[PDB]
């Protein structure tokens, strides 16, 4: 049987009419490390960027990557385990976090992706209706979000 | 006290297969579903490569008594074949006659 | 229908005996089903009319046997020679199809062979396909005794 | 093969033949249009590639 | 039964498929339910429509009552 | 099959 | 400008129906079946990897 | 369209137990377990078979959400002939009767309903269909009807409740087999009208993961329904 | 620490003895779960010690209500009394936690367990069903559920035959059939006696 | 236990009758048991208001059955005289239905009462 995935009902052509405040943001492993480098708080940095409440989310793969980083990145692991950060369970074998984030946004058009990886950003940009958040300069920056 | 225990010691979901040398009426009906796109100018369908199924049946619809007006056919209008009902429709034949002609001059 | 007449309610299944109607293994099955049934109770007024309906079933079945015997007596007096060969039921059906004994008498033996298979016969003739070879005589006792291609012969 | 048909059979056979010709014409017309748009599409990609 | 009759009422119930089905239908659907055997049958049509509405209410009282009485059917 | 068959002796 | 944007939006509403199915009030009248046909061998579900 | 005396061509669907009636319009069809009657006034199709008159029923997608799933192209439907199905939220025979048609005489359907008024008609239907076992009980407490249900191959949940995820998990833990099927109908408004439907659907998938249910596919039910989706998942008892 | 298991069937109460206690820390491991699914492995864990079928349909409905409400029926008190030794405290695995307090009140010497380890064992019993009874007469569990399901459901709804109108539908279908057949057969009597 | 259930209290009844009156002005109200029945069949009803003093009460008891099958909230008000007055008509009304419209001017008011009826049920 052939499969052609249905276009999400949350998309009006290139405009995602589902992502509205308060936002849900998927955190990538590099995002926390860069955030510590720039002295940017995760919760407040996002609130300043979007002028709204943001609900950060960490998947099992990203949590796994943080634990594998080592004692050098102890601060990142402590911030990632802040109770305000909710957790997302994973039901797939691989621990590769890049594919996990890409598959989640394909399934549901309700997440912002927070990452600085050039490879991952390029993939997300090809997916329509996915706002992309990054840390650049002194604070966060959001690309594909009309309400800003 | 008496006990015999001591004395006890000593298929529903299969459709009919069409018959080989099938009736001409069935073949003409199967062609209509295959080419249903051309019957009505105002009706258009999803693109589908419909092949004759290995097993199938010909059925007659039964309406509920509440649908006497909305979705019922008069007895005279009912015909044994889908094709025969289609010929009865006067609007359809007018379109076919007109449309059939234009293809002929172009040819 | 007889089970209804012997026992009207599932309650009676415990004491009522169905030996003359049913074998042993079947009669105990209904008894087990009676207590664990999903059905609802019915009144005597409802029971009385269902009994009346059941009494019509047995009477009609009784008369149906009588008519079967009556036809056999008729067939053995109006066409005794035919009954000896094909039988009473198939012999009577042959006469009815033609409409009269004389009308059947004037038919060739070939037509009598395929008398009850006109739909297959004329479909086959018009479509250049093999024709039937038993018709209505397929249910004769002698044809049943034959096997394979000998049935056609 | 040569056959002999009644009036009703002839009407049914004529009706089918009319339908198939209409279907054949309609199917080809859609094919030619989409084929043309492929040609127009290709001529634009050549600009994109170049 | 009191409103129209035992036999006519029984035919209407069977056409709906059950007394509960008959009660759930709207008055317009009840009228066309017996419009093939003329159970309820310009001034003639108005009585037919009027009787169909009352028949619909009578079915509701019967179906949704544990021990229906004939008091309301009589006044109806 | 209608294409296969041909009609003869028509009135 | 107001008239131009009005025609542009209604044009986009037509195109959205081609891109994806859109709710249009549901069933109106007797259920007459799927007018455009049913495709047996096509699935439109989003599959979790 | 599909008028009274019209003739149609009935052919099998990709899913077992489901049929397609072709014509000018296509209709989703299931074989009638109890011929000669309609449960909610649906159109029926009669076919002569060597001759016995077998009957069929029309499955209306606008009335049954499972039918809306089949229209939209669900890849896997664990409801199939000869399988035990636990149907939660069985208001009446509108959709259960069609599920009973698919499973067939060898299968069995456990219909669970809470309200008594819809329950009464569920009992009346269940008599016509021997393979339907009606359970008038609250699905939030599966312990109350544990005697009446054995293991089930698939669980179908149409309960429109905010806490439907908890109901699904409790019933699946008690009754669903290992590697069993789970099919959920999610209505965004019932769970959370404050947020968009997409946020709700992602949230429900998360709760299913927490309850050892692996989601396989998701499908939105437009144009038949608005803000509705069907999530199909497999129950991994050991873990995800 | 589970030694006896209580499973309730539509036909009756079944009590089992746990021969081998599956690993508790490794309960979630795949292999131990696979043991529950496999019939051959499952027999090694538990063995049926007693089964007390209900006397009839009425008793089954009465205990279904009691089991639904987490109460101990006289039949359940008897079967546990014959099975559970007086004994420090015998451990009984029960599916429902609400039933535990009622069992404790009747039997102070039994401590009920309904943890996930117990649920896994209860789940395995439901899976194999009649296969675990070693041929002992348990009827058929599918048909028993069907009758009990209707009984349990109709009891809560309080359905009564007085509401029944199917008699009316059958009577009408029979009446017009009688009129047709009265007319049909009567004409034949005219034909047959017409000759004479 | 009574056939008419749940019955709204004095505080809840006034808010229901308030929404009914606004819906009447906006042509978002269907009055009468028959018209309410049609809305349920078409699935265009937000919720159903019934009068508990209907004489007899049974002539509107099919609506709860249809509502619970369709998962539509329903509630009973003590008086049909009051319901008819709020409906805007000159005659008593036993049943009424609020028509679904996500583009209505009284959307927030409808969902407010809809929530409390759901809590009541
Ligand atoms: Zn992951």
């Amino acid at each position: 049987t052939r499969n052609i995935p249905q276009v999400s009902s949350a998309l009006f052509f290139q405009y995602n009419q589902a992502i509205k405040p308060p936002y849900q943001v998927l955190i990538d492993t590099n995002f926390i490390n860069f955030s510590i480098q720039k002295k940017v708080d995760i919760v407040r940095g996002m609130m300043d960027c979007l002028l709204a409440k943001c609900n950060p989310l960490i998947t099992d793969c990203v949590m796994a990557e943080l634990e594998k980083l080592g004692p050098k990145y102890r601060i990142a692991l402590k911030l990632a385990r802040d109770p305000r950060i909710k957790r997302l369970s994973c039901s797939h074998k691989g621990t590769y976090a890049d594919d996990c984030l890409v598959h989640r946004v394909l399934q549901h058009k309700c997440y912002i992706v927070a990452t600085n990886d050039a490879g991952l950003k390029q993939r997300i940009r090809k997916i329509p209706g996915i706002p992309l958040m990054s840390v650049g300069g002194h604070a966060y920056v959001i690309e594909k979000l009309p309400d800003v | 006290l008496e006990t015999g225990f001591d004395a006890l010691a000593n298929d529903w979901f299969t459709l009919p297969k069409p018959d080989d040398n099938m009736r001409r009426e069935v073949q003409r009906d199967l062609l209509l579903i295959k080419h249903r796109a051309a019957l009505d100018p105002k009706r258009h369908y999803k693109k589908q490569r419909w092949e004759v199924p290995e097993r199938f049946a010909i059925g007659t619809i039964i309406e509920d008594k509440s649908e006497f007006y909305s979705s019922r056919m008069n007895r005279k209008e009912r015909k044994s074949t889908i094709l025969e009902t289609l010929m009865g429709d006067e609007a359809s034949n007018k379109y076919f006659k007109r449309k059939y002609n234009e293809i002929q001059e172009k040819s | 229908a007889r089970i209804i007449l012997t026992m009207g309610i599932r309650s009676k299944a415990s004491e009522t005996d169905l030996s003359e109607i049913l074998p042993e293994e079947i009669e105990e099955r209904v008894k087990t089903a009676a207590e664990v049934s999903m059905g609802t109770e019915i009144t005597q007024t409802d029971l009385d009319n269902i009994n009346a309906l059941a009494e019509q079933i047995v009477e009609f079945a009784a008369y149906r046997e009588q008519l079967s015997n009556y036809l056999s007596a008729r067939m053995k007096a109006i066409a005794p020679n035919l009954t000896q060969l094909v039988g009473e039921l198939v012999g009577a059906r042959l006469i009815a199809h033609s409409g009269s004994l004389i009308s059947l008498a004037k038919s060739p033996a070939s037509t009598i062979q395929i008398l009850g298979a006109e739909k297959a016969l004329f479909r086959a003739l018009k479509t250049k396909h093999d024709t039937p070879k038993y018709g209505l005589l397929y249910h004769a006792s002698l044809v049943g005794q034959a096997t394979g291609k000998n049935k056609g012969k | 093969r040569a056959v002999v048909l009644g009036g009703d059979e002839k009407k049914a056979r004529s009706f089918i033949q009319k339908v198939l010709t209409i279907s054949k014409a309609k199917d080809s017309k859609r094919k030619e249009q989409k084929a043309s748009q492929r040609k127009e599409r290709l001529k634009k990609l050549a600009k994109m590639e170049e | 039964s009191e409103l129209i009759g035992e036999v006519i009422g029984a035919r209407l119930i069977s056409h709906a498929g059950s007394l509960t089905n008959l009660s759930k239908q709207a008055a317009s659907t009840v009228q066309i339910l017996g419009a093939e055997k003329a159970l309820f049958r310009k001034n003639k049509g108005r009585i037919s429509r009027y009787l169909a509405n009352k028949c619909s209410m009578a079915s509701r009282i019967d179906n949704y009552s544990e021990e229906p009485s004939n008091v309301f059917g009589s006044v109806l | 099959e209608d294409e296969d068959e041909e009609e003869v002796l028509a009135m | 400008s107001r008239v131009k944007k009005r025609k542009k939006y209604q044009k986009a509403q037509k195109k959205l129906k081609s891109v994806r199915a859109v709710y249009s009030g549901g069933q109106s009248g007797v259920y007459e079946g799927e007018k455009t046909g049913i495709k047996k061998g096509l699935t439109r579900s989003v599959k979790f990897k | 369209g599909a008028r009274g005396g019209a003739k149609v061509v009935i052919e099998p669907h990709r899913h077992a137990g489901v049929y397609i009636a072709r014509g000018k319009e296509d209709l989703l069809v299931t074989k009638n377990m109890a011929p000669g009657e309609s449960v909610y006034g649906e159109k029926r199709i009669s076919v002569e078979e060597p001759p016995t008159k077998v009957e069929y029923r029309v499955w209306n997608p606008f009335r049954s959400k499972l039918a809306a799933g089949i229209m939209g192209g669900l890849d896997e439907l664990f409801i199939a002939p000869g399988k035990k199905v636990l149907y939660l939220g069985a208001a009446s025979g509108t959709s259960v009767s069609h599920v009973s048609d698919v499973v067939g005489p060898e299968g069995v359907v456990y219909a669970v309903e809470f309200s008594h008024r819809p329950g009464r008609e569920l009992i009346s239907m269940a008599k016509k269909r021997p393979n339907i076992i009606p359970i008038i009980e609250d699905a939030r407490h599966p312990q109350k009807y544990r005697m009446l249900i054995g293991m089930v191959d698939c669980v179908f949940a149409d309960v429109a409740q905010p806490d439907q995820a908890r109901i699904i998990a409790l019933n699946s833990h008690m009754f669903l087999k290992d590697q069993g099927g789970v099919v959920i109908s999610i209505k965004a408004n019932c769970i959370d009208s404050t947020v968009d439907a997409e946020t709700v659907f992602a949230r429900e998938v998360q709760k299913l993961r927490e309850e050892r249910i692996k989601p396989l596919e998701q499908l939105t039910l437009e144009p038949y329904e608005r803000d509705h989706c069907i999530v199909v998942g497999r129950y991994m008892r050991s873990g995800l | 620490p589970i030694e006896y298991l209580l499973f309730e069937e539509p036909t009756g109460y079944a009590v089992f003895k746990v021969k081998l206690q599956q690993d508790d820390i490794g309960s979630r491991l795949k292999e131990v779960q696979e043991q529950i699914n496999d019939f051959g492995a499952f027999t090694k864990l538990i063995e049926l010690v007693s089964f007390a079928p209900f006397k009839g349909a009425a008793e089954a409905l009465e205990n279904a209500n009691d089991i639904s409400e987490g109460l101990v029926s006289e039949s359940l008190k008897a079967i546990l009394d014959l099975n559970l030794p007086k004994a420090k405290n015998i451990t009984l695995a029960i599916s429902d936690k609400n039933l535990g307090p009622s069992i404790k009140e009747e039997f102070p010497y039994v401590d009920c367990i309904s943890n996930e380890l117990a649920q896994d064992l209860i789940r395995g019993v439901r899976l194999h069903g009649e296969k675990l009874f070693k041929g002992l007469q348990s009827g058929d569990l599918e048909r028993a559920q069907l009758g009990l399901g209707h009984a349990y459901s109709r009891a809560k709804v309080k359905f009564s035959v007085q509401k029944n109108d199917n008699h009316i539908i059958q009577a009408i279908a029979l009446l017009d059939q009688l009129d047709k057949d009265i007319n049909t057969f009567a004409m034949r009597v005219k034909e047959w006696y017409g000759w004479h | 236990n009574p056939k008419a259930f749940p019955l709204a209290d004095a505080a809840l009844t006034q808010q229901i009758l308030d929404v009914v009156q606004q819906a009447a002005n906006l042509r978002q109200l269907k009055k009468g048991a028959n018209e309410a029945t049609k809305t349920l069949n078409r699935g265009i009803s937000e919720f159903i208001i019934m009068a508990a003093d209907c004489e007899p009460i049974e002539i509107l008891l099919h609506l709860p059955l249809l509502c619970e099958d369709k998962n539509v909230p329903y509630v009973f008000v003590p008086s049909r005289v009051a319901l008819g007055r709020a409906c805007g008509v000159s005659r008593p009304v036993i049943a009424a239905s609020i028509t679904t419209n996500d583009a209505s001017a009284i959307k927030t008011q409808i969902y407010a009462v809809k929530d409390k009826i759901e809590t009541l049920l």
